[PDB]
């Protein structure tokens, strides 16, 4: 392994990217609830980023 | 008529055979209604002093 391997996967994998809600307009057949997706893909603990 | 992919003859794979293209809104979340008709409601914030 390189070092830059070792900054892409840090760039990479730690991040918190977009994610859209489900069941938005405009849709065919409505949804009784619409639902926001959440994620988190910024590691907090040693043992994550290891 | 955006070519995505060219396939192995010279055939084009294109936007409207995998998606459909108009002009819409940008967002459709939020409307507007004054008394039973529809109208865009422009709300105006003063400036601080």
């Amino acid at each position: 392994v390189t070092a830059n391997d070792v900054i892409n996967a840090v760039n990479d994998q730690n991040a918190q990217y977009a994610t859209g809600k489900i069941g938005e307009e405009p849709v065919v057949n409505k949804s009784p609830q619409v639902i926001s997706i959440t994620m988190q893909g910024r590691l907090q603990t040693p043992q994550e980023f290891e | 008529n955006i070519i995505l992919r060219v396939n192995e003859d010279k055939s084009f794979l294109r936007i409207k055979d995998v998606a459909k293209v108009e002009i819409g809104a940008e967002q459709y979340n939020s409307t507007g209604r004054l008394n039973t008709s529809a109208a865009v409601p422009i709300i105006i914030n003063l400036q601080s002093g």
